[PDB]
Order: C-alpha cells, then sequence, then structure tokens
C-alpha cells in the first residue's frame, strides 16, 4: 500500500515564498528517482524537476535556477521550495517515482493548487466519439523518431492523479486488463482499446522519456456521441 | 634514448575489432616505447578532439611517467558530459572525471560494424546506486540496489528491481542513438624516471 501526500493548498501572495512536501510510505528515497511534474491545466502536462539517487538535480529547460528541490532522509521527504513566482505559473505539481527503463511513473502522488497574484511529440486522432462494444485507435507521432522503447502511455481521471498502462510501449503494467494493446515502430506507436468499460472513458497521454526533457501528448479525451 | 625501441601498441586501441560496454571499463597501459601522436590531429576522421590540459600542438615535447587508455562504448549526445567535472546518468554511476584528468577524449562515429539487424542485447549500463563513483573508479556487483526497504533476497518483483538495463540499438536517423566510441587517454605527472618522450637527435 505505497501512498504518497502532500499538503500545498494555499494562496500566494505575489513574490512569495512557498514549501511543498511529498512525503513516502514504505520505500526509501534514498535508493530510487524521484521528479516533479506539472499538469498545466487547459494543455498538456509537462516536466519540471528530477533527482537521481545520490543528490544531483536537474532541472526543466524553461526554468533555470530559480527552483529549488531539497531531499530530506531524516523525515523522509521531497520538498521543493517555490521563490518568487510570476504570471502564468498556476497548474498542479505532482511528485512520483521513476524507473524510466522499467515502469514510467508507476505510483503518483494526489495533486495540489498553487495560484498566482489576483522533442516535437504530437498525438493525431482527437476526441473520436464512440460507443461501447467495439476497439479504437489512438496514434502518438514523434519528430525525431525515438528508436526502440522510450515511450510510454498514462490515463487522467477527473480529480484523481494519472495513472500508468503501458511503459516501453511493449508491456502493460502490473494490474492493467488485458484489454488494452500497444504497437507501432519508427515514428509512430498505436494504441487500443478492446471491448470498451465504463470505468475507461478517460483522457489518454503519451510521454517520451530516454531523451531531452521528457513531453507529454496535449491530450485526447473519449467521448460519447 | 636510442634509434627506436618499438612501435607503440596505441594503433590497436583505436583500431582493435571488439571493445568492452560501459558497466565494465576497461583499460590499457602503455609501455615504454617512443610516443606516436603526429597521426592524431592530421586525421579528419576525428571531430571531437576537444580536451583540456596540455596545448594540443606540443604532444612531441611531453615526457609524462606513464598514460593509460581507457575504452568504452557509450552512446550518441551521452558523449558530451565527459569533462572537467560534471554530473548525470553517465557520470554518477560509471565513467567519472576528476578536476586532474590530464590528457584528452576521443570520440568516434558509428556505423553498420556495431550494429546488427535484429538489434544489440549485449550491452548494459548501471542505472540504479547508491552514492556517487569517486574518480576513476568502477563497482561490478550486480545483484539487487534495494530500492524499498522490503528484502530483496533474490526475488524478482516489487521493491527489489535489477540495477542493470540492456541498451537497444536500431538503424536509425543516428543523431544521438548510435553506438559511439569513446576512448580516454590519461598522464601521470612523476613517479618514475619519464620513457615515453618522443624526441629523435
Ligand atoms: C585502423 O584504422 C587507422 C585509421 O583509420 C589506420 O591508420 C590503421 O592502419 C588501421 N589498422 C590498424 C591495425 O590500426
Amino acid at each position: 500500500e505505497v501512498q504518497l501526500l502532500q499538503s500545498a493548498g494555499g494562496l500566494v501572495q505575489p513574490g512569495g515564498s512557498l514549501r511543498l512536501s511529498c512525503a513516502a510510505s514504505g520505500f526509501t528515497v534514498s535508493a530510487n528517482y524521484m521528479s516533479w511534474v506539472r499538469q498545466a491545466p487547459g494543455k498538456g502536462l509537462e516536466w519540471v524537476s528530477v533527482i537521481y539517487p545520490g543528490g544531483s538535480t536537474f532541472y526543466a529547460d524553461s526554468v533555470k535556477g530559480r527552483f529549488t528541490i531539497s531531499r530530506d532522509n531524516s523525515k523522509n521527504t521531497l520538498y521543493l521550495q517555490m521563490n518568487s513566482l510570476r504570471v502564468e505559473d498556476t497548474a498542479v505539481y505532482y511528485c512520483a517515482r521513476d524507473l524510466s527503463v522499467a515502469g514510467a511513473f508507476d505510483i503518483w502522488g494526489q495533486g495540489t493548487l498553487v495560484t498566482v497574484s489576483s522533442i516535437v511529440l504530437t498525438q493525431s486522432p482527437g476526441t473520436l466519439s464512440l460507443s461501447p462494444g467495439e476497439r479504437a485507435t489512438l496514434s502518438c507521432r514523434a519528430s525525431q523518431s525515438v528508436s526502440s522503447s522510450y515511450l510510454a502511455w498514462y490515463q487522467q481521471k477527473p480529480g484523481q492523479a494519472p495513472r500508468l498502462l503501458i511503459y516501453g510501449a511493449s508491456s502493460r503494467a502490473t494490474g492493467i486488463p488485458d484489454r488494452f494493446s500497444g504497437s507501432g515502430s519508427g515514428t509512430d506507436f498505436t494504441l487500443t482499446i478492446s471491448r470498451l468499460e465504463p470505468e475507461d472513458f478517460a483522457v489518454y497521454y503519451c510521454q517520451q522519456y530516454g531523451s531531452s526533457p521528457y513531453t507529454f501528448g496535449q491530450g485526447t479525451k473519449l467521448e460519447i456521441k | 634514448f636510442p634509434n627506436i625501441t618499438n612501435l607503440c601498441p596505441f594503433g590497436e586501441v583505436f583500431n582493435a575489432t571488439r571493445f568492452a560496454s560501459v558497466y565494465a571499463w576497461n583499460r590499457k597501459r602503455i609501455s615504454n616505447c617512443v610516443a606516436d601522436y603526429s597521426v592524431l590531429y592530421n586525421s579528419a576522421s576525428f571531430s571531437t578532439f576537444k580536451c583540456y590540459g596540455v596545448s594540443p600542438t606540443k604532444l612531441n615535447d611531453l615526457c609524462f611517467t606513464n598514460v593509460y587508455a581507457d575504452s568504452f562504448v557509450i552512446r550518441g549526445d551521452e558523449v558530451r558530459q565527459i569533462a572537467p567535472g560534471q554530473t548525470g546518468k553517465i557520470a554518477d554511476y560509471n565513467y567519472k572525471l576528476p578536476d586532474d584528468f590530464t590528457g584528452c577524449v576521443i570520440a568516434w562515429n558509428s556505423n553498420n560494424l556495431d550494429s546488427k539487424v535484429g538489434g544489440n542485447y549485449n550491452y548494459l549500463y548501471r542505472l540504479f546506486r547508491k552514492s556517487n563513483l569517486k574518480p576513476f573508479e568502477r563497482d561490478i556487483s550486480t545483484e539487487i540496489y534495494q530500492a524499498g526497504s522490503t528484502p530483496c533476497n533474490g526475488v524478482e518483483g516489487f521493491n527489489c528491481y535489477f540495477p542493470l538495463q540492456s541498451y537497444g540499438f536500431q538503424p536509425t536517423n543516428g543523431v544521438g542513438y548510435q553506438p559511439y566510441r569513446v576512448v580516454v587517454l590519461s598522464f601521470e605527472l612523476l613517479h618514475a624516471p619519464a620513457t615515453v618522450c618522443g624526441p629523435k637527435k
């Protein structure tokens, strides 16, 4: 029963100082990769920071220097200090462990919301409103044509945290039903859901890793005609 | 010095046949011979001859006590992490450069010589460790890195993961996904009388 709890639901004054918190529930933070990602509501997800075992820090390309992530083994925490914050920085700040090669972001946190004052990866199909009883196709193309197994898929849920469906586009994660399939190579990948169930109508994202800062898809939502 | 002691085996380092992967980096000490470096800067096949230390022109006027050649097969744009002080997935749990790595670093270009239509699965690289490696050190012990607090007696499962992952190489564009070959020539400063000077008169 791995759990990742967060507590950052507080409004911030202009140029204010905040401190987020991600805990652990059984796995030591000193032996596994950790990552902070931004949900960016109204658009696709994006990357913020990565901490390796050891304690070398990697930050995103858009932001340089100002972000300050810190690791505390004494209290088993993955703190992130938000310094003076500017406009258009309101989003969710998910945190998750990283096993990029073998399982990408298997478990996530819960989420939060921070307010303000007062590789080219694209995914083709779109909404594709359908009905239960058949299959569907979702296509995720890339501009760099990552070779074999550096792309994964995620599933959102209204109000919940993102989940893992398939890692490396070859094998699904544990607990995933056998109704999810994936294939493709070279430039684009295809994913298919067979025998649509009511607990399946959710937004699907395709993410790339093992390269320059990680990028997610814009977002494919499924709806009933 | 006499007329010629012997030709250095240094050419074999550049143009051998079988190379070791990054997890098990191989070394070769160059014994007493007359230094042959004039054939390096004159070759057009080299494109990453950037190195900090002595001048890249007064190579024949050097008398370093002992020289080592280290070889590994790190791939693509991951090469640039080899520098006087860096951190990353390669220079954290693998080949690490100190601030006194006097010498040079050389990169190659990959082709069909080191590739397979089916693919390459005999190349491994460290991905999980617990601390940063000291300079010029290796850690070869691969059972479990113990991500979680649960016992990891040798059963594959949750919180007990393998620390080695195989490279995946396929014929692609090749900008950053080809089996590049990187060697490092490392010099010493003073522990014994100099033996590898390269004058002739
Ligand atoms: C290897 O290649 C180099 C340069 O391409 C060449 O000078 C040399 O003769 C070749 N053979 C050996 C045994 O080094």
